[PDB]
């Protein structure tokens, strides 16, 4: 029930080895299976 | 309702506030507030952190 989210940020698939650090363990206790990116459509 | 100043104690209105305790299958997350003691340093102590 623990939603862990690890991110990292590389400067520049690239080559070389990056570690992900926790950012975020939310207690949503929910049931996940699927999941959906969602973007920003700028009028302008 | 009869809230007449002139009422009698048990007929006045009164403030009633009902707490409900729901314990789910979800992470708990409002737990009571934690007391802490102070910090002894260089000497054998019982510690919990
Ligand atoms: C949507 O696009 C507009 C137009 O390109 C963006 O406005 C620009 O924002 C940049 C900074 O990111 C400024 O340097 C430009 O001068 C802006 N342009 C104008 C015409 O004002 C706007 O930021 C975009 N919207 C979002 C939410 O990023």
């Amino acid at each position: 029930g623990y939603f862990k989210i690890y991110s990292k940020h590389t400067p520049i698939f690239p080559q070389g080895f990056s570690a992900l650090e926790p950012l975020v363990d939310l207690p949503i206790g929910i049931n996940i299976t699927r999941f959906q990116t969602l973007l920003a459509l700028n009028r302008s | 309702y009869g809230f007449r100043p002139t009422y009698g104690v048990g007929h006045q209105p009164y403030r009633v506030v009902v707490l409900s305790f729901e314990l789910l299958h979800a992470p708990a997350t409002v737990c009571g507030p934690k007391k802490s003691t102070n910090l002894v340093k260089n000497k054998c102590v019982n510690f919990n952190f």
